[PDB]
DNA sequence: TGCATCCGTGAGTAAAG
DNA sequence: TATAATGGGAGCTGTCACGGATGCA
């Protein structure tokens, strides 16, 4: 990008690279239900290791995994996103055998259902905000003040 | 005040090589095999090319047209892949509370392997502008506090400090080290670059990343 | 640019919260025939028709100009939703 | 595919303000048609909605006052302009529509770069955000005059270019 | 002489110091006067403007 | 209620029969003269439902 | 018959079925015109008394979907079939007068 | 006016017939004028000879064919939506071998489409063009192996769908393999089947690096030809019972059957030339005296081993050399489809021969002509190369007829086309134009035949050169292939000659494309003209040598898009090709012999020739083309005119006195103008609309059918329910709009009533009926109205009814009505202009004349182009044109400047000096001195270094005028433009992309069947596509509600869209949406795949999005 | 434990068609 | 409702790169 004179912030490349490093490979299951060579999200294996250490058990030995952008997108948890991406019959057969539930965390899944995406004005952080004039606000504070 | 000169100098139109083809010579040309013709086009567009010169050039013209044609599809495919990996990444909270960070280097090893020399201004800007410092920095009698959003002036100051030998790398919150699940926090992301101020919780940051990497894709030669 | 947009972004912690507040206030105005406006007669946004200046019909213009005054309160969990709806229907019918 | 949408050839229109575009009258009549039927009934232009629709069905039936009614419909409202390819988010931007005779959309000069638009025949699409929510989103978040810096680099994106730079330099 | 880079820096500085409303007004003003002046400046292209240098 | 998840899973023959309103026994679509659906064919109104509302 | 997935044009871009509009489902204009018709009919029926409005709604099918005979409406209200026919007639006459006066239902007759 | 022309190159030969590729290809393939006995074994005759005889016992043999006369002439076919075609009869004879009985008959096989005089076709009433296809020529090739360097692949390629590709390869284990139908087996086996013995192969291949030992297998020579043949059949047919006659049949059909295997005659010749051998037929082997005899295999193996060892005189082949790519023209493509139809007919023939009462079997009882008819009809209606003819202007049709495609049946799939195919090969020189190709996906795959190029009988493109003997340039011209061309040193066409002798010591020439400086002794040939390197379109660009190729491409292509203008003009600067293009395109009309003109009319010209005969040429007047542009011929002679042979009688569309007239000559000022010409936009003067410059006539066709229904007939009627006389004003008695009416959007053109669908009126309908006491009519208004944003003047109505003479419609329809609507389109804001140099832009502003920059003498300019469009694009040619145009404005003359051989700067300066005298000495005589503003501009120019200081005002203005620049006054202020401005005459065309055709908008409208989403396209009143990337745009903004609207309320949330429309017409805020219907379709299409998809809540309890309507 | 080899899959947007 | 009849034709081809499963030595 610099060679072509394109100014572009590292933030964006970092977001993508972060998704490229999303998964990890098991090297020793420890006291877990996992298998050697199994692949899973780094967040999930860290949560499991904290739950096993808090339980006094042996943690899961794991190794960092780098996958390219296509395989990272196909390996994501939401089966709606993965099936709408690419390799639809493969995504769908594995998800249906596994009885996957798509929790609708992302944007594609919610777009497919026509739901309101979890971003912008759709963020839980802002969409529950209320507005009221001081006239009506005092008229309601009086009703709360009577009972 | 020559019109070609003014237009090129101001940034309104034209670059030196086009003006050269108009006034100087057209230059060396490529064969279809990518190998160059030993004989250049000595004519400018003002003088007019010969039939043979024109034909010799049409190879490179067609090669560049086919290059652009085959490149737009690969860029679009890349952008769609980037959108599919990043789309759930949103600014979901104000601070994940991580203590991890990355250190943007201000120097890079010379290709001579001789010493370390300062990185290019634009490169440090694209690495630092609008980021939150993960640690106190004290340079040139100034305190850049932990938690500060690096303004462009903050960046030029850090470049000055590096030029004065006072700092080699800057610690900075980054999405590489953020710990927000399904997304990223506000301090780790930094500026909404489009507003020169901290990002608003709720920004579809992953989509913006994909579009920022993809949109210049068809300019990559 | 929207009149006073920089101050409006100054009001909220997230730009999207400004949008949610403005849109909810605009719907409040449309539902209650603008009878609940916190604007004095001179602060009313006007529209220059062929006849003369008339009330701006655009509830969003109204909501932004109201927001700019300070006479509006916004936040999360200020009141139960049905209490708000019924109190507004009491003070300003349909 | 989507409703309340149109498309036409684009044309420069340098007299516009940054938050503005030129929308042809006929496009606007169709894109805002339900609003226009309602507003026609509000004034005296038709007894009801169905009479207003029958009145707009034929072109020789359409009278001057309806156009004035259209101006009251769109007042303060914005429309989305889009140019394909939509390479990044500034491929869609929101504008306050200024009605025009003629059949070409007028596009402000300072946004051409972000759209990668020139006037060698390009065409853009128009979309009408319907609800108060969508209209507030368009006016706050997607308005041209609020999106001046690049989300990718942070550098100005709407900025002087060819003739503007030329005259200032001169 | 104001050119592409210096005008870009003007827009960015104006943004930081004055807000997007005033910067949008600034941009429209720049557009107005740039167009006006470029009209009457005398800028054109004839073949004798592609000046072949003697050193060639 | 509000949709929050979407599950996908294999369907048992019993589940597939629970979905079905009738077995399609004839490979026939519509009658060449009436232009109405054929009985026990791919368009039978007995299986899939009325062509006209409430009729 | 012909295939709905017949190719149009020389790419793999469009199907022949993509240009076939659905005639079955009512258009938003159609649904809205039906809604405004029902609301204007209730508007004009509120200018009658409750009985003549109910007799009209029973005899034309706006209540339970079907039209009743004069004998059924007369047995329901407890009157003779001639009386129920007469109050239907006077209800229609009042509706005709109100319509000539206000013209609020003409445009729906196409 | 006077036509001064430049140029010093005399062109020995003229341009060949420009449509000869099309016309001659089809003539050769049909042989309709050849008496049957004299026909050659080519074309459809060769197809007949291939299919016949038909055996097994009965035999059906082919004697001859004949083509009758067309049932209807070309115009009648265009009107009646018929195909212009000839009946095809074939004379056949049946023979029973044992009986000896011989029954003979001429059977009718259907029709074959005939090609019109200009090289086009008329299929179902619409003109179509069959585009020539480029492909790899058949033959034997040797390419490098991309894995193993020192190894090479031998490939043996027959005609498309005339046999299998065969590869020979030297494996890592040393044995020589043969790949056929994707099966690798040792070649030694097939060599044995050919009757070769180890002695002969040893003495033929022993010389090469011991490589022949990789061919030595003992188990193969241990068996005779029959055992090796059965071994090969087993190796090629796993599971098939290896019978003897079965194996002989399979191998013969695979390698020696001229009815299954066919190298081209070109493949034959090229194999002969490459391997240095001679071929008997067009197959790799033969069946002679019961055994198989080799033709090609051993020569190929010998060449392969020789190239592998490295012995000289053996080279790998360049497969993009135009000596290895050939053209499949109209005749060859149609012949292939004919051959396929014939094969199907023969299958049916044998089918009927096996059964049936064999006592009474005639030729008529055995031939079902339907498969042949279907194959031809398919080729001409739905082939990738059968394209809707481009007749926007005559140059459009010419270019379309001369285009070469690498796509289509038997060609390349896109995305399977790398850089190599799309490159301009060195051998393209003189054969395929290097600039006329599309920008975008098809670049380098659709190209154009160069202007002097011809395609020979073998299908290779040939270009002409002059013979050069001892530095003397003959007039003997030789058309070469690229293979032939590579043998010679060929000088450039501009090399200076005194008489016929090369007058230069050093000469610029080519050797295998490589440029080289050479002495006249070494020169063997010389180019005919610069014109021979480029296409016809590119040859229409004056000053092409000053234009970057990327923009020449655009100007070249955009001439095809020029709209015929009612006042069209030829350019004031021409290339000298503008007349040939009008003549060859059959646009204009010409005199057949010397004669005197008897009658002249708006409709017809009658000529008395030297034979005393009276010939009447009718004129085509206001006819609608495929693209809706008007095609009318106007007469250009007068009563009593003497005309010689070939003199102009009538100007076609876009012709001015026989010169190609694609646009207007306008007066241009090259300066910015207040942003209204920012970024390629154009500013024009209202004076152009005033004098009807850039005004064009356009005709649209509207059509409606009335058919029989199971509910009663449709009928065209004036009796349409619920309509006033205001709505029926311009409808005639029968219901069709009257010729001459002005129709606007919404106006009825043809009344029609349709019986209502079976419907119980909703109780609301019943009560409204009772209130208004009016029966619902049986029928409903289904009339054909004017679509949004269209209209004009009715000029024709056609009505066809069932039961009328000569008329028969398709089953069911009672009557068909067509209405032709004309419209005169003035230029408007949004329309597209362009010049021949790639400068294109959309009219953005039309100023009144008093705002237009004007010359001191009061003359305002026509259009204002922005100078910022030039430097980045490097199309300086439009500048020189403008300069020359300036001179022509005041001298009152036009010019011919051949490309690369045209007007140079000094001669343009001479002309400009003369013009300045006409422009300024007039002023000095009329009694006016230099103006004060002129002095101010002269001061400014003096500071710019444009004029010398100390000269007089007149001298300095003359200096500027010599630079092409003049003083220009702002119309709005009267103050001068501070600098002198380049003003001059430019040729500018109005392109087919007019905004009237493109502006579209929709609130609500038709929805699709399954998806319940809006239809697409202006014709369907469709909605815009808000695709994946538009969704990303809305997401990145965080416009959750705008996006959700797009996904629900505006597309396919049925309840949502209805409720939104109702809320808006009532004045309420739009309701919250619900599920989009296409997601329900997704759920049901997954259920159809045995996948249970379940919408749950946070308690993992199912949610029914179908509202119970599908749960029992 | 490592390589060759084969099969499946994907390869830009809007427009018109 | 009755001579006897007993194993098929069409392939069709200028990418391309990757990723992952199979196949050999
Ligand atoms: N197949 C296609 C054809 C067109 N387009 C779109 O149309 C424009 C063509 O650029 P362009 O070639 O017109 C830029 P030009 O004006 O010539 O030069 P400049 O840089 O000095 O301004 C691109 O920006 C694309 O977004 C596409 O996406 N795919
Ligand atoms: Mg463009
Ligand atoms: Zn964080």
């Amino acid at each position: 990008y610099r060679a072509q004179g394109v100014k572009l912030h590292d933030k964006h490349i970092e977001i993508v690279v972060r998704q490229m490093m999303k998964y990890v490979e098991v090297t020793d299951p420890g006291d877990s239900r996992l298998l050697e060579g199994q692949v899973l999200e780094k967040w999930d294996v860290e949560a499991l290791n904290e739950r096993l250490i808090a339980e006094g058990k042996t943690p899961v030995a794991w190794k960092p995994l780098l996958m390219g952008v296509t395989k990272s997108a196909l390996s994501t948890k939401s089966w709606l996103s993965a099936a709408s991406f690419q390799n639809t019959t493969h995504v769908l057969t594995e998800a249906a055998i596994a009885g996957k539930k798509d929790e609708l965390i992302g944007l594609k899944e919610n777009v497919i259902l026509g739901r309101l995406i979890p971003a912008g004005t759709g963020s839980d952080f802002v969409r529950f905000t209320q507005v009221v004039d001081q006239k009506t606000l005092k008229a309601i504070e009086e009703a709360r003040k009577e009972a | 005040f020559n019109p070609l000169y003014v237009m090129a100098q101001s940034g309104a139109r034209g670059n030196p090589q086009q003006i050269r083809q108009l006034c100087g010579l057209r230059g060396l040309m490529q064969k279809p095999s990518g190998e160059t013709f030993e004989v250049p086009v000595r004519s400018s567009f003002r003088e007019g090319l010969t039939v043979l010169e024109y034909f010799i050039s049409s190879h490179g013209a067609r090669k560049g047209g086919a290059d652009t044609a085959l490149r737009t599809a690969d860029s679009g495919y890349l952008t769609r892949k980037l959108v599919d990996v990043t789309h759930e990444i949103v600014v979901r909270e104000a601070d994940c509370g991580t203590t991890n960070y990355i250190s943007v280097p201000l120097f890079q090893p010379d290709e001579v392997t001789r010493s370390l020399r300062l990185r290019k201004r634009a490169d440090i800007e694209a690495g630092l502008y609008g980021r939150v410092l993960a640690r106190e920095v004290e340079v040139l009698g100034v305190r850049l506090e932990e938690g500060r959003y690096l303004s462009m002036d903050d960046v030029h100051l850090l470049i000055k400090a590096a030029e004065a030998g006072e700092i080699q790398e800057v610690p900075v919150r980054s999405p590489l080290t953020c710990q927000t699940r399904y997304g990223v926090c506000q301090k780790c992301y930094g500026y909404d670059l489009s507003m020169a101020r901290p990002v608003s919780i709720g920004e579809a940051v992953g989509i913006v990343a994909a579009q920022s990497i993809g949109e210049p894709g068809t300019q990559l030669t | 640019a929207e009149p006073g947009i920089d101050k409006l972004f100054g009001m909220v912690d997230s730009k999207y919260r400004l949008t949610v507040v403005v849109a909810k206030r605009a719907q409040q105005l449309l539902r209650h025939g603008f009878k609940n406006t916190v604007l004095e007669p001179e602060e009313r946004p006007k529209m220059q028709t062929l006849e003369g200046l008339f009330d701006d019909p655009n509830a969003v213009t109204w909501a932004m100009k109201e927001l700019l005054t300070g006479r509006l309160v916004f936040g999360e969990n200020l009141v139960p939703e049905d209490r708000l709806q019924k109190e507004m229907e009491r003070l300003y019918p349909v | 595919r989507v409703d309340y949408s149109g498309r036409s050839v684009i044309v420069v229109g340098p007299q516009l303000k940054l938050h503005q575009c030129g929308l042809p009258k006929r496009m606007a009549l169709e894109l805002f048609k339900p609003f226009l039927l309602k507003k026609m009934e509000e004034k005296g232009i038709a007894p009801n909605v169905k009479a207003a629709r029958r009145m707009l069905e034929r072109q020789r039936d359409i009278k001057d006052e309806v156009w004035d009614a259209l101006e009251e419909v769109i007042h303060g409202k914005v429309v989305l302009l889009n140019r394909a390819p939509t390479l990044h988010r500034l491929g869609i931007q929101a504008f306050q529509p200024v009605l025009v005779e003629g059949q070409s959309i007028q596009l402000h000069p300072l946004v051409c770069e972000a759209f990668n638009a020139d006037f060698d025949g390009d065409q853009m699409a128009v979309h009408v955000p319907l609800s108060s929510f969508a209209q507030a989103e368009a006016r706050i978040q997607m308005l041209s005059a609020h999106n001046l810096l690049s989300p990718a680099s942070g550098e100005p994106l709407a900025k002087p270019s060819r003739d503007i730079i030329l005259g200032l330099y001169y | 002489p104001q050119e592409k880079n210096s005008l870009k820096d003007l827009v960015y500085q104006a943004f930081l110091r004055l807000g997007m409303e005033k910067t949008a007004r600034l941009l429209d003003a720049l557009k107005y006067y740039g167009f006006t002046f470029s009209t009457t400046s005398g800028i054109t292209i004839g073949i004798d403007d592609a000046v072949i240098p003697e050193e060639k | 209620k509000e949709v929050r998840k979407v599950r996908i899973a294999l369907a048992s023959p019993e589940k597939i029969r629970s979905w079905s309103y009738g077995e399609v026994e004839k490979p026939e679509t519509i009658n060449y003269r009436t232009l109405k659906p054929e009985r026990d064919g791919l368009f039978d109104e007995r299986i899939f439902g009325p062509i006209k509302d409430y009729e | 018959p012909v295939s709905l997935e017949t190719p149009i044009g020389d790419e793999k871009d469009s199907f022949y079925g993509d240009f076939i509009p659905d005639e079955h489902l009512p258009s938003p204009v159609d649904a809205a015109t039906q809604s405004l018709l029902s609301e204007e009919l209730e508007k004009a029926l509120s200018k009658l008394s409750e009985r003549e409005a109910m007799v009209l709604k029973l005899r034309k099918g706006l209540i339970d979907g079907r039209e009743h005979t004069l004998e059924e409406v007369g047995a329901f209200f407890g009157v003779t079939r001639e009386r129920i026919r007469q109050i239907e007639n006077k209800a229609l006459r009042k509706l005709k007068y109100h319509e000539s006066r206000t013209r609020k239902l003409r445009d729906f007759l196409d | 006016m006077e036509i001064k022309r430049f140029g010093r190159i005399r062109e020995v030969i003229p341009l060949p017939p420009l449509t000869e590729i099309q016309v001659e290809s089809y003539r050769r393939a049909l042989q309709a004028d050849v008496p049957p006995e004299k026909r050659e074994n080519v074309g459809i005759q060769a197809a007949f000879r291939e299919t016949f005889p038909i055996e097994e016992g009965l035999v059906l043999d082919f004697l001859e064919y004949r083509l009758g006369e067309p049932p209807f002439p070309q115009d009648e076919c265009r009107e009646k939506d018929l195909t212009y075609q000839a009946p095809l009869y074939a004379r056949l004879q049946l023979i029973h071998k044992d009986t000896g009985l011989i029954k003979e008959d001429e059977v009718f096989l259907g029709h074959i489409p005939l090609m019109t005089e200009d090289g086009s076709f008329i299929i179902n009433g619409a003109d179509r063009v069959i585009v020539s296809q480029i492909h790899r020529s058949p033959g034997v090739y040797f390419t490098p192996d991309p894995a193993r360097p020192g190894r090479y692949i031998a490939s043996i390629i027959p005609l498309p769908k005339r046999g299998p590709w065969i590869d020979l390869e030297v494996e890592p284990n040393g044995v020589v393999s043969m790949k056929v139908n994707k099966r690798k087996f040792p070649l030694v086996l097939l060599l044995r089947v050919l009757g070769y013995d180890q002695e002969t192969l040893a003495r033929e291949l022993g010389a090469y690096g011991e490589l022949v030992q990789g061919l030595m297998d003992e188990s193969v020579f241990a068996m005779r030809p029959e055992e090796a043949l059965i071994r090969l059949f087993t190796l090629l047919r796993p599971g098939d019972p290896p019978k003897r006659d079965k194996a002989v049949a399979y191998v013969y059909g695979l390698i020696a059957d001229p009815r299954r295997y066919d190298l081209g005659e070109a493949g034959r010749y090229k194999a002969e030339e490459k391997l240095g051998i001679r071929l008997s037929g067009r197959t790799l082997a033969r069946f002679e005296d019961g055994e198989f005899k080799d033709e090609v295999f051993l020569p190929t193996l010998r060449y392969l081993f020789a190239l592998t060892a490295g012995v000289p005189g053996h080279e790998v082949d360049d497969i993009d050399h135009l000596g290895n790519r050939r053209i499949r023209t109209v005749g060859e493509l149609m012949t292939d489809q004919f051959r396929v139809g014939l094969a199907r007919l023969a299958r049916g023939v044998r089918e009927r021969m096996l059964m049936g009462s064999e006592d009474s079997l005639t030729p008529a009882k055995l031939v079902n002509s339907r498969p042949l008819e279907a194959a031809i009809r398919e080729f001409f209606s739905r082939s990738q190369l059968s394209q809707f003819k481009d007749e926007t202007n005559p140059l459009s049709s010419l270019r379309h007829k001369r285009r070469i495609s690498a796509l289509g049946p038997g060609g390349l799939t896109r995305e399977r086309a790398g850089f190599d195919v799309r490159d301009v090969h060195r051998t393209h020189y003189g054969r395929i134009c290097p600039v006329e190709t599309p920008e975008g996906a098809n670049i380098g795959l659709i190209t154009s035949l160069a202007a002097y190029a011809r395609v020979d009988e073998l299908g290779f493109i040939r270009t002409p050169y002059r013979r050069v003997v001892g530095g003397v340039v003959t007039d003997e011209v030789v058309y070469m292939t690229a293979t032939e061309e590579d043998r010679y040193t060929i000088a450039q066409a501009n090399t200076p000659l005194e008489g016929n002798r090369i007058a230069a010591e050093r000469v610029v020439a080519r050797r295998k494309g490589e440029p080289v400086i050479v002495s006249p002794e070494e020169v063997e040939f010389m180019d005919v003209s610069p014109k021979q390197v480029f296409s016809v379109n590119t040859n229409l660009i004056p000053f092409l040598e000053h234009d970057d190729a990327n923009r020449a491409l655009m100007g070249s292509n955009m001439q095809t898009q020029a709209v015929p203008l009612i006042r069209a003009q030829a350019p004031v600067v021409m290339t000298g090709l503008e007349e040939r293009v009008v003549r060859d395109s059959l646009a204009a009309l010409y005199a057949e012999e010397d004669g005197e003109v008897a009658k002249v009319d708006g409709n017809r010209i009658v000529v008395r020739y030297e034979d005393g005969r009276l010939v009447e040429y009718p004129l085509r007047r206001f006819y609608r083309s495929n693209q809706g542009t008007a095609l009318d011929q106007r007469p250009r002679v007068v009563v009593g005119q003497r005309v010689r042979k070939g003199d102009l009688l009538a100007d076609g569309p876009a012709s001015e006195n026989g010169f190609l007239a694609l646009g207007q000559n306008v007066l241009v000022a090259i300066m910015p103008f207040d942003g209204y010409n920012f970024e390629d936009a154009i500013v024009i003067s209202e004076e152009l609309l005033k004098r009807d410059f850039y005004t064009s006539i356009h005709i649209e066709r509207y059509e409606i059918e009335a058919r029989d229904t199971k509910l009663g007939p449709e009928r065209i009627t004036r009796d349409i329910p619920h309509l006033s006389e205001a709505a029926l004003r311009d409808l005639d008695e029968e219901g069709v709009v009257r010729i001459g009416a002005e129709v606007k959007p919404g106006d009825i053109l043809v009344g029609r009533t349709s019986f209502k669908g079976e419907s119980e009126p909703t109780p609301e309908e019943r009560l409204l009926r009772s209130i208004f006491g009016e029966k619902a009519r049986d029928v409903k208004d289904t009339s054909l109205r004017v679509p949004p944003g269209e209209g004009g003047i009715v000029v024709r109505t056609v009505r066809l009814r069932r039961g009328d003479p000569g008329v028969e419609l398709k089953p069911g329809v009672r009557e068909v009505v067509r209405v032709y609507v004309a419209q005169k389109r003035k230029l408007q804001v949004g329309d597209k202009l362009a010049n021949r140099h790639g400068n294109k832009g959309v009219v953005a502003k039309i100023l009144p004349v008093e705002d237009m920059p004007h010359l001191p003498d009061g003359t305002p300019v026509d259009v204002i182009l922005n100078p910022l469009g030039v430097p980045s694009r490097m199309n300086l040619g439009q500048i020189l044109e403008t300069h020359l145009g300036l001179a022509g404005y005041f001298l009152g003359q036009r010019y011919i400047s051949p490309i690369f051989d045209g007007a140079k700067e000094p001669e343009i300066k001479e002309l400009l000096a003369q013009a300045f005298e006409v422009y300024f000495g007039k002023r000095k005589g009329e009694g006016f001195g230099v103006d004060k503003r002129e002095v101010e501009v002269l001061r400014r120019a003096e500071k710019l270094g444009l004029v010398t200081p100390g000269k007089t005002p007149e001298e300095q203005l003359k200096e500027l005028f010599l630079q092409g620049k003049v003083v220009l006054y702002d119309g709005r202020t009267g103050e001068p433009i501070e600098g002198p401005i380049v003003v001059g005459q430019m040729f500018i065309m109005k392109l087919y992309h007019m905004v009237e055709d493109k502006m579209h908008a929709r609130s609500t409208g038709p929805y699709s069947l399954i998806t319940q989403q809006p239809l697409g396209g202006k014709a369907q009143f469709g909605g815009q596509r808000f695709g994946e990337m538009e969704v990303w745009a809305l997401e990145a903004y965080g416009a959750a509600h705008t996006l959700q609207e797009m996904l629900t309320l505006k597309s396919d949330d049925i309840e949502g869209r209805n409720a939104a429309y109702e809320a808006i017409i009532k004045g309420e805020d739009v309701p919250e949406p619900s599920v989009p219907e296409s997601f329900r379709v997704l759920v049901k299409e997954l259920q159809a795949l045995a996948l249970d998809v379940q919408t749950l809540d946070e308690k993992d309890n199912p949610v029914d999005i179908f509202e119970g309507l599908a749960s029992k």
